RNA sequence: AGCUAGUUGGUGGGGUAAUGGCCCACCAAGGCGACGACGGGUAGCCGGUCUGAGAGGAUGGCCGGCCACAGGGGCACUGAGACACGGGCCCCACUCCUACGGGAGGCAGCAGUUAGGAAUCUUCCGCAAUGGGCGCAAGCCUGACGGAGCGACGCCGCUUGGAGGAAGAAGCCCUUCGGGGUGUAAACUCCUGAACCCGGGACGAAACCCCCGACGAGGGGACUGACGGUACCGGGGUAAUAGCGCCGGCCAACUCCGUGCCAGCAGCCGCGGUAAUACGGAGGGCGCGAGCGUUACCCGGAUUCACUGGGCGUAAAGGGCGUGUAGGCGGCCUGGGGCGUCCCAUGUGAAAGACCACGGCUCAACCGUGGGGGAGCGUGGGAUACGCUCAGGCUAGACG
């Protein structure tokens, strides 16, 4: 079963290839509730096809470069950067809370 | 090479063997492919020796010189006796 | 607002049933009734009804308890002596079967829900499933 | 002392030599036919990349390259020589190269 | 803590404290006494008592305590450390091997001669 | 190496009658007779009311003593029944009945397990004919335990294997003399032994 | 607290069995981070182990599985295979060598040697078995191995005897001076007969090979055991090692002399300053027994890091107050989806271990065959109460 994925474009900007959030929920090892962690995946896209905030579907593949080792089975459903939005803000904060703190 | 041999698992002067099936390159009490079959020594018992050809067969249908004492073995359970 | 009803409910009851009360509504909602269906049923409260305070739908849950009492403090004693919400959000709680519990070494009840509805533990391991575990009164 | 079974240490050096030797002849001679090749050199070219070819496999007959080593170096050759000629070609000798 | 406050940051463990940085908790450490003062202990109850400073053969060193009535500790005994205190002399974190190198307990010995170390007589 | 030493001694201290003596301690000799108070110098003295634990102590040593068995088994034989389904106040008592020296001794090949253990120790009996000693010998049910051979023509033996007619052997018991076997009929249970200990207890003071 | 230049990716190519920035060329300007990057610290991971009611903590010795390492560093040739423990090249420290040019060296293999240490052995036996390598084979090679020795290092069995035997010895403590205690204890009476001695004395081993006949199947027959002439089987065969800790409370077992804040005990609160059951010995007493006691370390008790299972007015503990990012939490109703969630099938969960039944060495420790369980994950299928989710509605929350 090669592995396969939905999850989302937050990031197109570079060759051919792309970026994926992926949340991912699972119960807590021992505090039980269920944490909704996250990981970045890079798919290769060939027609530069799917496109920034987009759900799509990764698949475990042969590799085409290190950290870069999967590719886009599918468009779930397009436009609803809503979710990069997030992502994106998420990361937005950050640089700032070094010395002084995010923003808002 | 798969071979088919005897593995120790008795005991200082109460040596008991599986008759095993390894690749030689693997200990002679390590790891392996699958059992098949007790030998005892000492015969103690009413069955210090059992096998299932069920499988050597197949087993054998397929690489494995089984160890001289291993064919000795096989050969009271005689995985051979094709009459 | 409620930051979870079940919870609520069972306080709300948990608080009225503490002082005696003949009834205690709470707010009408698809599941509570439910678990009520079985607290009710379950022996644990006369039964309850529906009843619009304020054209405001609620669950007026009659609560029940023992005979009077001697000497020193007639109080009679709580049917419902324990209640407590097990799964509530902010730290979920489903249980599979084999996981469900013995309450009160098996003379109070645990209300799990599973996907053939909700009902007591005894009832789980019937129709043999698990679900999350709700209030579990004794 | 003297590991005597240490020979190998010699076998591996001459061994060695026959090696090297014999795959410097594929590369240096393998140009050749790129060289050539990119040039427009219909046969020698088409012609000295057999000589490739062969001595190639020939290579991968012993163990040299083997594996599909050959191919590769075989495929890599040819491929290069093909595409190379799309400059007016037209393959003679052909052989090496169908069509 | 809101479960969230342990999943965010959960408990924190704990750490022991070695009380006998004898090192490596080996539980005996040869070594050659420098001083062989002797000490008054504090407060609640007094007396004399033999001291032992010695000097570790792991470039640790203590006020290694002698026990036993008398001792025959020379400035120069090769020694052994082991353990244990004084809740009446501060600073006194280990105790003496008496039997094993320099040390052979005290002679006027008869009962816990495990401790003290003494062998054993031949009465009758 | 077990106790080996006034014996009749662990009785006034343990307190009860300890029969580990084997004959004598029928008249006038077992001690506890206008001696039953413990040993020691004050002895006859007060006893302060027991330790809600002492109790756990002693009365385990009584059920150990009694036995003249080492603790070292007499403990491991303790997790042997916990670990074992039952109620194990009993199959302790249980198993701690078919040690072939009990064994024997129960059946009448001697007094006791303190003339019996030795006269284990030297083939003097056999379970199944192949024989043992091993005093340590676990009968299961249904088992022949006559004597050896050699011993057969043996005074004590002879003598015990004689005065034995009139007494009968428990339930759980069956030998005879015009054989000098016998047999594990089954493992006995609380009941079927007098034993003066409370297993209970005993159960108890493996806890701490 | 911010890291990044082969650094992220593209095209083209080299390289390998093979993908790949694995490497190189040129191009784009990306990659990663509080869901904790980067740095520093410690560390081989696992099975399993210990401990715990368990959840959990702590660990990873021996045995099994993977990994990296072979004086410290780098490169590669030979090959199915390595970057190669007892192969090679260089480089540095080091020992030995030397006609001073210039060389030889690797025990983290069995064993031994020295050194640091609290501390960890035998320079033995064997090719019999099991396995490994080459060989047609015979057959050699094997410090892998099967054994023995060494160590109370752990675990299991065992002897130091057994029955009778004084209203009760002598010697040795206590005293109300009548007497109490060590004691059935011993002495002694017979009884057994550890060790020791005499004889015999294996299983472990039937295959390779010979013969047979088609070097096939089936059948005969050669020979070999280190341990070891040990275990054991029959005979005779002498009553024949006990020690250590502790005895104020937790904590079990009290007396006397000595003893004077000294001598010393100590895990804790504490005892000694003339009557100390606490310091020293004896009398006895308790505990366990070839062991007992200490020392260090891990778990427990410690619900004292609290998931199970803690708290915050005055004991430690609410942030000087707000607004609000990310993040966590969400009302009443219907439908879709079925990701969380539950369920069944199957696959996997090696072996040993641990649970269980029978079995084998006289028992047990150890050992074998069998059975069961095993969270977790993979593929299919099923459920839809709950959580999410997607679309429609309502108005008790919020706002206006
Ligand atoms: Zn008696």
């Amino acid at each position: 079963p090669k592995k396969v994925l939905t999850g989302v474009v937050v990031s197109d900007k570079m060759q051919k290839t792309v970026t994926v959030l992926v949340e991912r929920q699972f119960p807590h090892p021992l505090y039980g509730k269920v944490i909704k962690r996250s990981k970045k995946y890079l798919a290769h896209d060939p027609e530069e096809k799917y496109k920034l905030g987009d759900v799509v579907e990764i698949i475990e593949s042969r590799p085409i470069s290190k950290r870069k080792r999967f590719r886009v089975l599918r468009l779930v459903e397009s436009g609803r950067m809503d979710l990069v939005e997030k992502y994106l803000i998420r990361r937005q904060n950050y640089q700032s809370l070094s010395k002084r703190g995010g923003k808002a | 090479m798969v071979k088919i041999r005897l593995a120790r698992f008795g005991s200082k002067h109460n040596p008991h063997y599986r008759i095993v099936v390894t690749d030689a390159r693997r200990k002679r009490d390590g790891k392996y492919i699958e059992k098949i079959g007790y030998y005892d020594p000492r015969k103690t018992t009413p069955d210090w020796l059992k096998v299932d050809v069920e499988r050597a067969r197949y087993w054998l249908s397929v690489g494995a010189q089984p160890t001289d004492t291993a064919r000795r073995l096989l050969r009271q359970a005689g995985v051979f006796r094709q009459e | 607002m409620l930051t979870d009803p079940i919870a609520d409910m069972l306080t709300r009851i948990r608080n009225a049933t503490r002082v005696y009360k003949e009834s205690t509504d709470v707010p009408a909602s698809r599941f509570k009734e439910e678990i009520l269906r079985i607290l009710a049923r379950e022996g644990f409260i006369k039964g309850y009804e529906r009843v619009d305070v304020d054209g405001k739908p609620y669950l007026r849950v009659y609560l029940k308890y023992g005979p009077r009492r001697q000497g020193p403090d007639p109080r009679p004693e709580q049917v419902i002596h324990h209640i407590r919400r097990i799964s509530k959000p902010g730290r979920r709680v489903y249980v599979g079967v084999k996981e469900i519990p013995r309450v009160r070494r098996g003379l109070g009840i645990a209300i799990l829900s599973t996907s053939k509805g909700v009902l007591t533990d005894r009832e789980a391991r019937k129709l043999g499933v698990g679900g999350e575990l709700i209030c579990e009164v004794w | 002392r003297n590991l005597s079974a240490l020979k190998r240490h010699r076998q591996s050096l001459k061994r060695r030599l026959r090696n090297k030797a014999k795959k410097s002849a594929i590369k240096t001679l393998s140009k050749k036919a790129i060289q050539l090749a990119q040039e427009g050199k219909a046969e020698e070219a088409l012609k000295i990349m057999r000589k490739a070819e062969s001595l190639i496999d020939k290579a991968a007959k012993g163990s040299t390259l083997h594996k599909n080593a050959a191919a590769r170096r075989k495929s890599r050759l040819m491929r290069k020589v093909r595409q190379l000629l799309e400059a007016a070609g037209a393959p003679l000798i052909g052989g090496g190269l169908s069509a | 803590p809101t479960i969230n406050q342990l999943v965010r940051k959960g408990r924190e463990k704990v750490r022991k404290k070695s009380k006998v940085p004898a090192l490596k908790g080996a539980p005996f450490r040869r070594g050659v006494c420098t001083v062989v003062r002797t000490v008054t202990p504090k407060k609640p109850n007094s007396a004399l008592r033999k001291v032992a400073k010695v000097r570790l053969t792991s470039g640790y060193e203590v006020t290694a305590y002698i026990p036993g009535e008398g001792h025959n500790l020379q400035e120069h005994s090769v020694v052994l450390i082991r353990g244990g205190r004084v809740k009446d002399l501060p600073g006194v974190r280990y105790h003496i091997v008496r039997g094993v190198y320099d040390a052979a307990g005290v002679k006027d010995r008869k009962k816990s001669r495990s401790k003290y170390g003494t062998k054993k007589p031949k009465e009758a | 190496g077990r106790y080996i030493g006034p014996v009749c001694r662990l009785c006034r201290r343990e307190g009860v009658k300890l029969y580990l003596k084997g004959e004598r301690c029928y008249s006038p000799k077992c001690a506890m007779e206008r001696r039953p108070y413990p040993p020691g110098q004050h002895g006859q003295k007060r006893a302060r009311r027991p330790s809600d634990y002492a109790v756990r102590l002693r009365e385990k040593q009584k059920l150990r003593r009694i036995y003249g068995i080492s603790e070292r088994q007499f403990r491991n034989l303790f997790e042997e029944a916990s670990k074992k389904k039952g109620v194990t106040g009993s199959v302790f008592l249980g198993l701690l009945e078919s040690r072939l020296d009990n064994v024997v001794y129960r059946l009448g090949f001697a007094v006791s397990r303190r003339q019996a253990r030795q006269l284990v120790r030297h083939g003097h009996i056999t379970v199944n004919g192949r024989r043992v000693d091993l005093p340590s010998y676990r009968v299961r049910p249904g088992d022949e335990i006559a004597v050896a051979e050699k011993s057969r023509n043996l005074e004590l033996i002879r003598q015990n294997l004689e005065a034995m007619k009139g007494r009968k052997v428990g339930p759980w018991l069956s030998l005879d003399v015009e054989g000098m076997k016998g047999k594990f009929l089954r493992l006995p249970d609380r009941e079927d032994l007098a034993l003066p200990v409370n297993e209970q207890l005993v159960i108890e003071f493996y806890s701490r």
